[PDB]
Parts: structure tokens; C-alpha cells; sequence
């Protein structure tokens, strides 16, 4: 009647705004809104921060680029947001936050391209290490890329080195980086970005923890993996690239246990 | 205190007097305090998968366009 | 006196319709699997059905049921030597876990987190070994629950073995298999399958050494150790004894659905090993 | 929840204040939730055996020819 | 609270009712069976009868009564040697079936279909082999039912006696029998006790090699394995045990009567065998 | 509203289903949908045998290709469907048999092709012969083609072999085949596929025939004509070719007169 689509949305949140004239409707994880900590379910007694709209705003990561050869790429929540404005200082300063998240991955082409990427978020995205000979030994910095993320690879390769081990994440894509494969990836919350229907995916993600509020710092409550399902082409060219963007906003995010700032070993 | 229910019957002897039809309870006693000792009673629920099977925003109405 | 006992896991599943041809507008087979949902469909949306009256159920599929099964955790050794051993009477600790076998772990592994009463059951055998012919009596075993934090055995008889707090069991061979129930213990609302973090961050400001910790590790599941001694004294017969422990997870909720472990486990974490990543078999794409 | 049911009885015993006589009845309570579990009842019915013994059509009357 | 209790099983068959002297077109004596019909006659009909009140019943001969029985259905053999031996430890493994002795089976074969549940009960002896003078300490067996798909042990200690999910009994010696109940679990509506067919049709287009399988068989009967072992470790004096299962089918329907087993059974199907196909005794005709 | 359009439509008959995201509506011809026979019209008087699903159901026949030299394909009913399935069976084991049928063209090619088919029925179409010595002389054999259906000429070539006569139709396209002009035939129940506009056409058709039935291996109701209005074209490619695919089901069939099966002389 109006012309209203699911293809054609707009999403604001704080000072920012996300508009998309191509998108495949959105989806909302486990079918649960993001929210605040209720009493009945509350811990920490002491009265929480609550950042508001200087946090619960769209902070957009530095963009990669999608090639033939891109295995796919992966990021840690909070992890990735550490160093984004009022939501890095108020999950550094406290002991305590939680967070819910608006995910919106970005990646536009032309009729004439064809490809498709899995856009997954997974609760615990726990991911394999490098090693055959030390098992859980990746370290907290190679864990934690920040916004640069981290990439699959199609090979397992051990790291060898028992003198300076490397301990780093080996994930491989058709395991999911984690030992399982990813076909049944998609029991987790999705979507696809397949170049001829869409050009963006959005993923808003309740905070999940088997705790009401938990350590930002220590541990990540979700990750993002992005996969190529079907490999980017383009007309007849050898060597096409198209970029992918990410753009994530906090929702509902509150801390507790205020103090000094924290500040972390990160290389 | 005892709990009386039905049993779902799969094969039934020839009776109805006795096994097969009318309804065939059992009882449960709980005889601990922590009910953590209890047996499982398996009276459990089900739920609709939407959650996992339907996780979108606008309500999928499947026999229209799911791009519109 | 009495209690006498929507939709539950024993219902029967419903009934096919019955549908006729269709020309029309609507359009059930097209969907858009972008979207992230999957098409809803029953067979009457594309071809044509009779009615039927559906009796099946999935009662046998309901969380509970999937794991009302007593799985073996692990194996523990003991022994009652002759007093006259350079080697001392061996007595056994294990960290408790579902971790150290497969097929319980890779069952609750369908999930990121569950709350359970846990029921363990001890299944108890031994043997002699050296070939002679001296006899023992019949053994009795203590199972000490030695929760983190209290005095873990250092000798078969050392005071530990009191328990006037930790719990313990009195199991007698040859006697019914022992059994006891936990309730839901966890330190969280839910225990973690998986735990994407560590349990230090490490600070700028002081040693690698001193901010680090493993990948994936947390006191969420440090549950402490169960400690198996034989009680009777030093027998000049050698007998061996094998405890086996059985886990059932029962009054289970489980949450977050997962992709199960398609590799062979490789330790306590994700952690995958070289020539294990190959689990599909050759099979030609036009060959049934 | 306890079914409570009678029993036929054969040989009886010198008394009807106590045993023989004053209809003998017997109880069962089930303890498990499967009916598999359950012991056999016994109660069990009889039929006709016609669709054996006299399977045709047209009724067989015993007095009359069976061939007319 | 309490429950308390059209032609059943235990009451009384039909009086005789008396009778007299008979001369008229009446003719209950002559019939036809010609017409697939028996005749319907009582005594009344041919003699002069007096009136007598009927006591007996048939209440021992439902279905449920001729069934109401353990039988033995399989012996498994399984044993527990020395660790020295070249001979591995022997656990056994039996394909679930009634077909394996032969008095359940004739009985079952009255039948052309059937419905039950299943009790099984185990009986459990085991004894010393080598005249040696050695002992042995009380053994606890597993009995580990493997359905289809399932992973059947090959060692009698590999991963599968895990059981996370098939159902186990360990059985202690010297305890009462051990005995489980299982419900119709069939795939189909009831047993077949015969199946007419084959479990693959032959194609014109494919090879004979291709689309052959075995007269009578499907997996209408594949039930699985039943898989044994002793679990205590190897003892230095070896000792050998058998397991005898008794099967007693309850709360059993059944349907089409036939003629009972009439020569020495001849493997899992109808087959019979020369040598055996004279279950007839030489009897004079007009011989008492 | 829903989204719910005419170039979108799903067909379901039997087991089987259509789909289409590029139609033109469909037509039903005359504004007949197909029936059964109703008794104030029956003749036969021996119950009918009526297969539903095991005959009303969509039977796909062998593709053709359409190029720049093509001129037009025809098809007859129910000879086009003799040997598919159990419709066929029932055909020819009874002496009288009457149908509907849905007709599905599908023909699809890209936003950079053109050119245009006329789908056209035709009931009764008698089509002319090859002979100037002899009318009414095309065989059984040649006016019965089966599912490979026959195709129309630019030119009229006479057969002057008169020692063995090819007797065979010669169905000139201009004069559809029958003496009369192509630009006519439109006054027959008809779609067009014009690529730019639509990938397919879709004829509902009744069982039309001066008898409420009759002999189904002697006489076929219905013809389908299909000929280029348009010419194929594409890009500047000298030698494009598109395939077009026939997809029939029978509708509301039953017969009467069962006896042996007929065996006919098809070549
Ligand atoms: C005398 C016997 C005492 C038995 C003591 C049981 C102690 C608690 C064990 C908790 C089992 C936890 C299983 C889930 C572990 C996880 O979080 O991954
Ligand atoms: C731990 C013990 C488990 C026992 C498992 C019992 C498995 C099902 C056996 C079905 C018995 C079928 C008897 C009738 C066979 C037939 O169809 O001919
Ligand atoms: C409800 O519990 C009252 C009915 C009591 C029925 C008999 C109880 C049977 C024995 C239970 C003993 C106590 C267990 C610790
Ligand atoms: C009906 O069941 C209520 C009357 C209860 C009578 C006493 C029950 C005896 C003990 C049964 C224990 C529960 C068995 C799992």
C-alpha cells in the first residue's frame, strides 16, 4: 500500500543511523529482544552504570576485503568493541558488564557478481588452537584480536615451534574453527548475504551467559563468523574483490563494580 | 503423599477388566527430602522450534513471498 | 493423601490433512533462505494429501529422556598390596568430569549450557595377580568426595580418610552397585559446556607469566576430586580393584543449541590433532 | 493408587470369617511409568470362534441342511 | 486411591441342558464341509442328555496363560583368562531372536502375527577350567544391548561398553537373575512370525548379484545384538561363564491360526531337511 | 499487501508442483475449467474408470530448442501424452477416455535476450498435408507424433514421390498449418512468452469436443501450436539458442470400454 518492504529498512540507535534498500528482513536471536538486568535475576548489589546512548550507538570496524581466496574471517563480542568510544572506557573501568548487540554486516556487489557468505553468530565461540603438542594454550592476546578480527583457513598447520610456541588459533573453516562442521553451523542465529538477493545481514543478539552479568575483559559472550558458502565471481575476471563492512551497535549494556581503569597486556 | 498417574499404554494384554483400557495408573512416594534424590517423572513439555526455526523480526507467513 | 496426574513430549504429532490441487497465487515451495529461517513446510503444501490420523510421538526425544542413560566417566585403579611392598598401597584420585570419555560429553556437547541433578552410580570389580594361590577377604571401599579446597589424601590411611565433613561412600563388594544423587552445583546459573575466555587478564603493568592462564578454562567446572581407597589392611595377596563411575544428568534444561563434534576430541577443550580432520567418506555426486 | 481385584478361588479353606468364602480379593499397584513394566493381569476376555469355525457368508443354522 | 474389580477367560463353560427323545426333519447330524464350516454340535443333538451345571473353564488356555512362561531363547558363553594368554578374552555377542531354540518358537508359530511385551531373564553360572588351584573373586558381568547402527564391541574393553546411550545391565554374580522388560518395539504394526517375500526387488536393468537377498528375510526381526562381557580384569586362573536368556512375551495379542511345526526345524525360515520328514508313526486302520 | 502477483504462481497436481516467478497471469480457455462428466450428459452407461493422481499430474516431454531458424513446433492431446505414466495405460486400455489439461510452456532466457512465442489451442487443429495429388492422406502414423511432437515449414514442399507417398503433414507457419492466417490464431484460447516480459505460459484447458467422449486413440482434441511471433535474439550473437520445455497434466480424465490393451502401428 505505502510500499513498506522487508528489504528496505532503517535502524537508529543513539547519534547513528543505518539505512538499506536490500536487505533479506532481520533477524533476532533465539527470538530474544536484548534487555536490561532484571531484579529477580540481579548479582552484584551495587548500583549499576548504565551508558545509555553514549554506548548503545552503531561503532562500524575497520572494513576487510572479499576474495577469490578468502577463507573467512571472525570476531569476539566485546573483544571487538574494546576500543570503541564510551563503551571500550565504561567495560575497562568495571569489573562487571553485560551487552547485548544490533550486528549489521555490510557487502554490496552488482548484478553481475555472484557469491554468498554465511554470516553466523555463536554463543561461546570457542576456537582451536595451533597445537599438537599443548592443548588450550592460546593466549589471551592471540584470542583477542580486537576490531581487526581473525581468519579461517582451509589447512590445519601445527605449530612446531616448542621453543617460542606461536599460541594462536588454527580454525578451520569446514570444522567451523572449532571441531564441528559447518554445515550445521546454521543452528546458530544467521543469515546469508547472497550477492543477487541481498547485500547485508542483521543480527540483533540478546546477551547470553550462563551467568546474569560476567567479566567483559575475561571472556567473550559471542563471536561472529562470516564464511564464504559460495566463492565470490565476477563477469570473467580472475582476481574480483568486493569489501565487507561491519557495523555493531551495544544495546542494553550495564556495568558494575567500578573502579581504577583496567589495563590489559594486548600484544 | 503419594502421586498417582496415568501410564501411556503401547501394547495392551487382552483386558478391560483389569489391563489394557481402563486407564492404567502408577504411584510415585518420594521418600527424600532433597529433590535431587527424586526420579525423573519424564512428564515433559514440548515447544514450538520457532526460535531456531523462525528467528526473523516480521512474522513468516509461508504460503507468501518471503522477499517482499 | 493423593495427587492425581500444554502440549506434552508423549503427544501425538498432528494429523496430515487432506488437500486437493492448487493454482494459485500462493506460493509455499519459493522461499529465501537468506533470510535465516527455514521454510515451514508439510507435505500438503506441495503435493496432494490424504487424511491421517497421526499416532507417533517424540517422547523418546525430550531432553530428559535423550539423556536418561547412566554414562561411564572414567575408570578409577586401586589396590590392597602385601605390607611387605617396596611399593606403597595405591589409592586413587580423580578430578571429576564428563570430559575424560566421548560419548556422554558428545551428547551434552549438542548444547552451550545445562542445569541437571546429577546421579552416580559405582560399579566395582577386582582380581588377583600374581600367580598364587593366597586368598583375600572380602574388601570394603571408601569413595571420598574431597570438594576443592578440603585436604586431598596423601596415604591410603592418612587422617583425611576421617570425612567428618566431605561426604563419603561405604561401598561393600559384591554388594549392589553404589549410588548417590547431586543436586544442581554449579557456582553459575547454568554450568558451561563451552567458555569462550579465560579466567586471568593479563596486565600491562606486570608479567606475561603472572597474567597468564589457559584458553578456555574457569573454576565453572572445578569440582573437585573423588579419592577410592580399598580400607582393609595390607593383605599377602595382591588384589586390584577397578572402580567404574557412571553419570546420569537428570531433571535436565539445556540451552543454545550446537553443530556436535564431528573430529575426535583432543583434550579437554575444541582442540582438534592433525589426521584426525577427515570425517566424511568418498561418495560421487551422481551416484545414489 | 492400588487396584484391588478378586480372585477365583479353588481350593477354600475350613473358614468364612477369614478366608474361603467372604469374596478373596487381591491388590496391585504399579511402580513403574512404562506399562511394559507391568506384570500380566490375567483378566483376559473369550470370543465366538465363528470366524474360524463358520466363516461363510450366509448364516449356518445346525438344525437345517447346510447345503440348499 | 483405589480402583476395584464381556465373556473373560476364567468363567464357567455352557451347561449341558437336558434332553429327550427327537424324530423329526430337524437334522443337525448332516451338514456339508464342503462349505469351509465345522459343524456346530453339541451332545444334545445326537444323544439323550441329562442337565448338568458346568464348572470347568478355559482360563489357562488364553493367550495370555499358553504364553505365560520363560523360555530359554540363547546361551552366551563368555570368560575371563589369564593376561598372559595368546587367546583374547572372549566377550560374546548374540543376534536378538527366538529362532535360535525351538519350543518358544513352535509355540509363537501357532501364529501368524503377534504383539507383546518383552520380559527377559538372565541367568548367570560360571565355573573354574583348569585343574589348578588358583582363585577367582566375584565377578560382575555387562549385558550391553547394541540395536541396529549401533558400534558392536570388537575387545572385550573398548570404547563401546561406554554405554551413554544403549541400555546396560551389570549383573553381579551370585545375586538373583537379572530381568528387564522391553515394550513392542517393532517396526510394524505386529510381529511377523512368516514373512512371504523378499527384502529386495530384483531389476531387469541391474545385475542378478545386485538385486538378490534371502527368501523370508527383512528387517521386520532385526532387532539388534546383545553384547556380554566380564568386567573385572584378567585373574590368573581362568574361569568360564554362560549366560542363559529367558524370554516371556506378555501382555501378547496375536492374530492367524496355523498348523503347528510338524518335522525337526530347519534354520530361521520354513526349510526342512531329508532325513526328517516322517513325524507319523506306523498304526493299523482297524487297530485300537 | 502479502506481496501475493500475477508473475508469481504455484500449480500442484497430484505429486507434483510448478513454480513461476515470471507469468502473465494464466489463461482458462473459454472460461471452461475442466469437469467431470456430468450424468444428465453421460452416454456410456458402464461405471468409469477415473485415475485422479495416478493421471492428473504434470508430465514433462522431451525439450526442444528454439533458434534464429526455428519456425514452430506442434504437439497434439492426448496423443502428446500416450506413453507417459498411468495416464497413458489407461488410454489404451480403454476404448473411450475425455480430458482436461493444464499446459505449461516454459521457456526462460535473460534481460539482455528478445523474441516472442505465440502458445496457442487449438481444438480440433487439422493440419494440412504434404500432397497436391491426393487430400487426406497423412497416416495415423505421421499425424501422430507423440511427445517429440512435429514442427511448421516456411515453405510448401509438395511430396512427388508418388510410387511410396511420404504421407505426411506440411504445415506452413503463416497459414498455421491449416489454410488460414497466423495472425488469427489468437481468436484461440492463447499466451504469448515474450521474453523481455515473461519465462512462461500457462492454458487451462476443458475437454472440447462435439461428443461428451470419445475415442482418445483415433481423435485428438486439442492441438498446441507454438511459433515464433518475434525471432530470437541476443547480444549480437549470430547462432543464440534457448531451450523450451512442455509440461501437460491431464485434468478430470476418465474412461470407459475397458478390454485388452490397444496396440497401435506408430511406425
Ligand atoms: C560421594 C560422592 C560425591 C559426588 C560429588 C559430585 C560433585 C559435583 C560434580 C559436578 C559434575 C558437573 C558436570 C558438568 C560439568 C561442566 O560444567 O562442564
Ligand atoms: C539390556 C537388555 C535389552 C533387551 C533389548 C530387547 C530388544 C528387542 C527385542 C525384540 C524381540 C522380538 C521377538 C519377536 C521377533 C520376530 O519378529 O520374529
Ligand atoms: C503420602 O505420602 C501418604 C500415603 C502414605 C502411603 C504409604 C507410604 C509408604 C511408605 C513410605 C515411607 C516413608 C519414606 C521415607
Ligand atoms: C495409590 O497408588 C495410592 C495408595 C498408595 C498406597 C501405598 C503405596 C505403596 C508404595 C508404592 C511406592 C511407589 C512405587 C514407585
Amino acid at each position: 500500500a505505502c510500499g513498506y518492504s522487508d528489504r528496505v529498512l532503517q535502524l537508529t540507535l543513539g547519534n547513528s543511523t543505518i539505512t538499506t534498500q536490500e536487505a533479506a528482513n532481520s533477524v533476532v536471536a533465539y527470538g530474544r529482544w536484548p534487555e536490561y538486568l532484571r531484579d529477580s535475576e540481579a548479582n552484584p548489589v551495587d548500583q549499576p552504570t548504565e551508558p545509555d546512548v553514549a554506548a548503545c550507538r552503531f561503532y562500524t570496524l575497520d572494513t576487510v576485503s572479499w576474495t577469490k581466496e578468502s577463507r573467512g574471517w571472525w570476531w569476539k563480542l566485546p573483544d571487538a568493541l574494546r576500543d570503541m568510544g564510551l563503551f571500550g572506557q565504561n567495560m575497562y573501568y568495571h569489573y562487571l558488564g553485560r551487552s547485548g548487540y544490533t550486528v549489521h554486516v555490510q557487502c554490496n556487489a552488482s548484478k553481475f557478481h555472484q557469491g554468498a557468505l554465511g554470516v553466523f553468530a555463536v554463543p561461546e565461540m570457542c576456537l582451536a588452537g595451533d597445537s599438537n603438542t599443548t592443548t588450550m594454550h592460546t593466549s589471551y592476546q592471540n584470542a583477542n584480536p580486537g576490531e581487526k578480527g581473525g581468519t579461517f583457513t582451509g589447512t590445519f598447520t601445527p605449530d612446531n615451534n616448542q621453543t617460542s610456541p606461536a599460541r594462536r588459533f588454527c580454525p578451520v573453516d569446514y570444522l567451523l574453527g572449532n571441531g564441528t562442521l559447518l554445515g550445521n553451523a546454521f543452528v546458530f542465529p544467521h543469515q546469508i548475504i547472497n550477492l543477487r538477493t541481498n547485500n547485508c545481514a542483521t543480527l540483533v543478539l540478546p546477551y547470553v551467559n550462563s551467568l546474569s552479568i560476567d567479566s567483559m575483559v575475561k571472556h567473550n559472550n559471542w563471536g561472529i563468523a562470516i564464511l564464504p558458502l559460495a566463492p565470490l565471481n565476477f563477469a570473467s575476471e580472475s582476481s574480483p574483490e568486493i569489501p565487507i563492512t561491519l557495523t555493531i551497535a551495544p544495546m542494553c549494556c550495564e556495568f558494575n563494580g567500578l573502579r581504577n581503569i583496567t589495563l590489559p597486556r594486548l600484544q | 503423599g503419594a502421586q498417582v498417574s496415568s501410564q501411556k499404554v503401547g501394547a495392551h494384554e487382552n483386558s478391560n477388566r483389569a489391563y489394557g483400557g481402563s486407564t492404567i495408573n502408577y504411584t510415585t512416594i518420594n521418600y527424600y527430602r532433597d529433590s535431587a534424590s527424586n526420579a525423573a517423572s519424564k512428564q515433559d513439555f514440548s515447544q514450538d522450534p520457532s526460535k531456531f526455526t523462525e528467528p526473523i523480526k516480521d512474522v513468516l507467513i509461508k504460503t507468501a513471498p518471503m522477499l517482499n | 493423601g493423593s495427587s492425581s496426574t500444554a502440549a506434552t513430549s508423549r503427544d501425538a504429532l498432528p494429523n496430515t490433512e487432506a488437500s486437493g490441487p492448487t493454482h494459485s497465487k500462493e506460493i509455499p515451495a519459493l522461499t529465501a533462505v537468506e533470510t535465516g529461517a527455514t521454510n515451514p513446510l508439510v507435505p500438503s503444501d506441495t503435493v496432494q494429501t490424504r487424511h491421517v490420523v497421526q499416532h507417533r510421538s517424540r517422547s523418546e526425544s525430550s531432553i530428559e529422556s535423550f539423556f536418561a542413560r547412566g554414562a561411564c566417566v572414567t575408570i578409577m585403579t586401586v589396590d590392597n598390596p602385601a605390607s611387605t611392598t617396596n611399593k606403597d598401597k595405591l589409592f586413587a584420585v580423580w578430578k571429576i568430569t564428563y570430559k575424560d570419555t566421548v560419548q556422554l560429553r558428545r551428547k551434552l556437547e549438542f548444547f552451550t549450557y545445562s542445569r541437571f541433578d546429577m546421579e552416580l552410580t559405582f560399579v566395582v570389580t577386582a582380581n588377583f595377580t600374581e600367580t598364587n594361590n593366597g586368598h583375600a577377604l572380602n574388601q570394603v571401599y571408601q569413595i571420598m568426595y574431597v570438594p576443592p579446597g578440603a585436604p586431598v589424601p596423601e596415604k591410603w590411611d592418612d587422617y583425611t580418610w576421617q570425612t567428618s565433613s566431605n561426604p563419603s561412600i561405604f561401598y561393600t563388594y559384591g554388594t549392589a552397585p553404589a549410588r548417590i544423587s547431586v543436586p544442581y552445583v554449579g557456582i553459575s546459573n547454568a554450568y558451561s559446556h563451552f567458555y569462550d575466555g579465560f579466567s586471568k587478564v593479563p596486565l600491562k603493568d606486570q608479567s606475561a607469566a603472572l597474567g597468564d592462564s589457559l584458553y578456555g578454562a574457569a573454576s565453572l567446572n572445578d569440582f573437585g576430586i573423588l579419592a577410592v581407597r580399598v580400607v582393609n589392611d595390607h593383605n599377602p595377596t595382591k588384589v586390584t580393584s577397578k572402580i567404574r563411575v557412571y553419570l546420569k544428568p537428570k531433571h535436565i534444561r539445556v540451552w543454545c543449541p550446537r553443530p556436535p563434534r564431528a573430529v575426535a576430541y583432543y583434550g579437554p577443550g575444541v582442540d582438534y590433532k592433525d589426521g584426525t580432520l577427515t570425517p566424511l567418506s568418498t561418495k560421487d555426486l551422481t551416484t545414489y
